[PDB]
RNA sequence: GGUUAAGCGACUAAGCGUACACGGUGGAUGCCCUGGCAGUCAGAGGCGAUGAAGGACGUGCUAAUCUGCGAUAAGCGUCGG
RNA sequence: CCCGGCGAGGGGAGUGAAAAAGAACCUGAAACCGUGUACGUACAAGCAGUGGGAGCACGCUUAGGCGUGUGACUGCGUACC
RNA sequence: AGGACCGAACCGACUAAUGUUGAAAAAUUAGCGGAUGACUUGUGGCUGGGGGUGAAAGGCCAAUCAAACCGGGAGAUAGCU
RNA sequence: GUGAAGAGGGAAACAACCCAGACCGCCAGCUAAGGUCCCAAAGUCAUGGUUAAGUGGGAAACGAUGUGCGCGGAAGAUGUAACGGGGCUAAACCAUGCACCGAAGCUGCGGCAGCGACGCGCGUUGUUGGGUAGGGGAGCGUUCUGUAAGCCUGCGAAGGUGUGCUGUGAGGCAUGCUGGAGGUAUCAGAAGUGCGAAUGCUGACAUAAGUAACGAUAAAGCGGGUGAAAAGCCCGCUCGCCGGAAGACCAAGGGUUCCUGUCCAACGUUAAUCGGGGCAGGGUGAGUCGACCCCUAAGGCGAGGCCGAAAGGCGU
């Protein structure tokens, strides 16, 4: 069975990575939520 | 004079090896070992070793000889289980407790 | 019911066991002694020692069975010049089989076969 | 002020698990089965102290009734006669006569005759 | 289909009752080597019968 | 005395139960506090294009991680303690 | 030092106030699992107790019964929420 | 020539059996349908929740769909258990 | 009226029927309902009648030379099974009588408590004490605060675990062992104050059970090596399987799994000397391969711009 996560880094960078998230103020919102939760990881970037 | 061997630890469920322990409870240590040579068991093996450790603790410990030694106790216990997950069918998880135990021989002259 | 058969099946089907004991019979040849289970010995009494007595008469026609079984030239070689005449007057009872306790891996009870001569 | 339950919780199934002792399998070493088992056995308890009386009464009054049957008399006619003759010893008594003194039984049971003639 | 009770350790253990092992009744001796053995079994050095069968 | 007959009859524990002794497992409990929680009194109420918050990578006699630091990299100068 | 596979684990020795404080480490409860001992249990039917109760074992200190463990047999008795 | 025929790759999923605490949260085995097309497939892109998409089944939209998931209102409300 | 919210005795068993309302103790007595052959306590009781059907111990309409209450009618499916059983010719039925048994009822003895009356908290006395929802009263215990820079405590605290004593209870005290540094009277004060249930939550540990299973029925055998140990590792010889793949090379994806040495706790559904496992070391070399780069597609972003409460949407 194909499965559902079928990875793809170009379009995981795409759709959830950083500059994604920069993007745009909602995605800033998430960067600024995460950063205040203190998550090591903001985005799938590293 | 009593003298102690232990095998804590022992990678075997306590079940397993109290069969192999009942069958040189009490036995004559030279009996013991002839019985423990020829039981087809792994348990038959670790409570060797365990024996022939106590046998030797007394010789060289105690200065006891191993003629007049008997296997005046023997037990295992339950040592840490070390618990694991092995997937069934169906995304279901099983645990499985992977026993261990802690076998203990006492050997004595009277 | 299995009354009055013979052979045991080994878990094997037919061809994994006639062939399993066709390499068998090669290495009791070659090595006139082998380590084998209890049960696979007493089976591989049964295809050797037709192979001795077939080499106690040397022919074309036998070493050709002999090699139709066993399909070997060192073995076919080995019975017919050497354990042929070796067994030339021995009636039977090539093979002899000394049970020698059981296996590490598996507790599976083990046997010596070893031609008798040896 | 948090409180915590430990030692007094501990003091509590100690002291029931104390009282549960003797108990079969979970009885004795299970604190919900012990408990229940230690209730009931308080109910047991309650109600046989009132049970240990009747039977013993009843088991006086059968030692009783074979011994006047041994002397000739049942035991409805052997209490009528003592209550007839104003004797009043009672039937622990007078079962621990008729299995101790066969003779001193037997003086009661002619009381008893002489008062029911 | 599946129990209703929990079955106790005294239950258990007479199922287990004739789990136990049955030791070997006796040893052989061979009369050459003198090593013990199981009857009908070839030495650990390899005698059988007061007979050297395997070389080492 | 012995035999016979009749009657009655303990001694067994494969295992199991209860009690106790000694253990194992487990990590409760008690005790503990470099962690929190709530405040009080003060302080400061911002940081950032002189590049922030937050990171990546690096940086040691250093293999890792943490702390510090930034190719001048667990630090450089100067003033004072 | 010894057994052990140049193991694991253990027994000694030593340290220590204490290794039954040995790092799987303060205290170490209970479930659960054992070993030893006493008693019971293989003609016996059911909430497994309770009332009666023999026998046995054990500890006793007017030498007497007492205490403790067990519980043959027997009355009654269908858990808790 | 052909939404032509038979038939592998490939796409599908009609039947039966097995499996149904599976080898597998949909498969395996034996058969079956399409197999130059309204085909199939890689990579990338777009459509976003009362919204999308739908040769239309209330189908599908991350094993979730007669209204996705996540966080919040929120300790909703519960004459009920 | 009882149960609900009520135990006890009887009706075999049997909430609601009968008797009777449990404050506690007693190895005392008398009774109720109901009983008195044995199970099973008490009459194989007495007197006088009836029944022959096991009626008693299931039932009609109707029918019968039964007899001084009895018969047929009267068939069910696991087992007698429509007396509780054994059994009973009374141990059935009727009347009379006297006995006895029979309850947690009543009485006796000892104890506790509530309420009330009389007299000075005490006494005397009467009486009461089943209990759900619920109301009232009185307490126990836990953590913390004051008392308390007190008191106890290394001559052993808390905790744990036994034992004994003690109270109506929650409980309390003492003490052995363990433990090794805390505890805390008293009277007050405050509560995260008491658990067996919530298909409760978390951890631990059981059960089924040493059971099912060990994951493709392509398949192994033997010799040698190494090793503590080899079915599985290495070598060899056979053997079998794939071969439009189960071979080879890449992309994506992964990220050191690659190679060597070493180790075998854990991991590997077994063992393991072996490993995609642990540990250490090594290994990836480009002008030409690829990316980057140049160029664009779908599409994205988008100076200005247009639009929009804001956010933002579209777009040159
Ligand atoms: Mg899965
Ligand atoms: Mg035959
Ligand atoms: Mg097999
Ligand atoms: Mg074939
Ligand atoms: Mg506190
Ligand atoms: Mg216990
Ligand atoms: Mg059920
Ligand atoms: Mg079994
Ligand atoms: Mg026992
Ligand atoms: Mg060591
Ligand atoms: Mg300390
Ligand atoms: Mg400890
Ligand atoms: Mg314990
Ligand atoms: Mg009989
Ligand atoms: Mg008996
Ligand atoms: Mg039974
Ligand atoms: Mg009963
Ligand atoms: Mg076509
Ligand atoms: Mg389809
Ligand atoms: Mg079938
Ligand atoms: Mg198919
Ligand atoms: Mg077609
Ligand atoms: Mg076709
Ligand atoms: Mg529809
Ligand atoms: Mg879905
Ligand atoms: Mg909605
Ligand atoms: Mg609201
Ligand atoms: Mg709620
Ligand atoms: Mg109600
Ligand atoms: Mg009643
Ligand atoms: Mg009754
Ligand atoms: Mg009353
Ligand atoms: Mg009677
Ligand atoms: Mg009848
Ligand atoms: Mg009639
Ligand atoms: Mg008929
Ligand atoms: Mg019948
Ligand atoms: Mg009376
Ligand atoms: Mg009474
Ligand atoms: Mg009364
Ligand atoms: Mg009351
Ligand atoms: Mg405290
Ligand atoms: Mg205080
Ligand atoms: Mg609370
Ligand atoms: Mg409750
Ligand atoms: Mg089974
Ligand atoms: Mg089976
Ligand atoms: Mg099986
Ligand atoms: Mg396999
Ligand atoms: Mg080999
Ligand atoms: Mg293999
Ligand atoms: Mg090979
Ligand atoms: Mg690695
Ligand atoms: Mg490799
Ligand atoms: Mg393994
Ligand atoms: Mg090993
Ligand atoms: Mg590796
Ligand atoms: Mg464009
Ligand atoms: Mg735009
Ligand atoms: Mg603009």
């Amino acid at each position: 069975m194909k499965r559902t996560f079928q990875p793809s880094v170009l379009k995981r960078n795409r759709s959830h990575g950083f500059r994604a998230r920069m993007a745009t103020k909602n995605g800033r919102q998430v960067l600024a939520r995460r950063r205040a939760k203190g998550r090591a990881r903001l985005t799938v970037s590293k | 004079m009593e003298t102690i061997a232990k095998h804590r630890h022992a990678r075997s469920s306590a079940q397993k090896v109290r069969l192999v322990a009942d069958l040189i409870r009490g036995k004559k240590v030279s009996q013991a070992l002839d019985i423990l040579t020829y039981t087809n068991k792994k348990a038959a093996v670790l409570v060797k070793k365990v024996l022939e450790s106590a046998i030797a603790n007394a010789e060289h410990n105690d200065g006891a000889d191993i003629d007049d030694l008997k296997v005046t106790k023997i037990f295992v216990d339950e040592g840490p289980s070390m618990k694991r997950i092995m997937p069934r069918a169906k995304g279901r998880a099983d645990r499985i407790l992977k026993r261990t135990s802690h076998i203990t021989v006492v050997v004595s002259d009277r | 019911m299995r009354h009055r058969k013979s052979g045991r099946q080994l878990n094997r089907n037919s061809s994994h066991r006639q062939a399993m004991f066709r390499n068998m019979a090669g290495s009791l040849v070659r090595h006139e002694i082998i380590k084998t289970t209890l049960p696979k010995a007493k089976e591989l009494r049964r295809v050797v020692e037709p192979l001795i007595t077939l080499a106690k008469t040397d022919s074309v026609a036998n070493r050709r069975l002999a090699f139709a079984r066993t399909r070997d030239n060192e073995i076919v070689a080995k019975l017919f010049n050497e354990l042929g005449p070796r067994f030339a007057s021995r009636a039977g009872g090539y093979t002899r089989i000394l049970k020698c306790g059981f296996r590490a891996g598996d507790n599976a009870p083990m046997a010596y076969i070893e031609l008798v001569d040896r | 002020a948090r409180v915590k339950r430990g030692v007094i919780a501990r003091a509590r199934h100690k002291k029931i698990l104390k009282q549960a002792k003797g108990y079969y399998g979970a009885r004795s070493r299970v604190y919900r089965v012990a408990f229940q088992a230690v209730i009931k056995a308080g109910q047991y308890a309650y109600r046989d102290r009132r049970q240990r009386k009747r039977q013993f009464r009843q088991l006086w009054i059968a030692r009783i009734n074979a011994a006047a049957r041994q002397n000739g008399i049942s035991y409805s006619k052997f209490i009528n006669g003592l209550k007839k003759a104003s004797v009043e010893i009672d039937r622990k008594i007078l079962a621990d006569i008729a299995v101790f003194d066969k003779v001193a039984f037997t003086a009661l049971v002619e009381k008893a005759k002489a008062a029911l003639a | 289909a599946v129990q209703q009770n929990k079955p106790t350790r005294s239950k258990r253990g007479m199922r287990r009752s004739h789990d136990a092992l049955t030791a070997v009744t006796s040893l052989s001796v061979d009369k050459t080597s003198g090593e013990k053995h199981l009857r009908h079994h070839i030495t650990a050095d390899g005698y059988y019968r007061g007979r050297k069968v395997i070389a080492k």
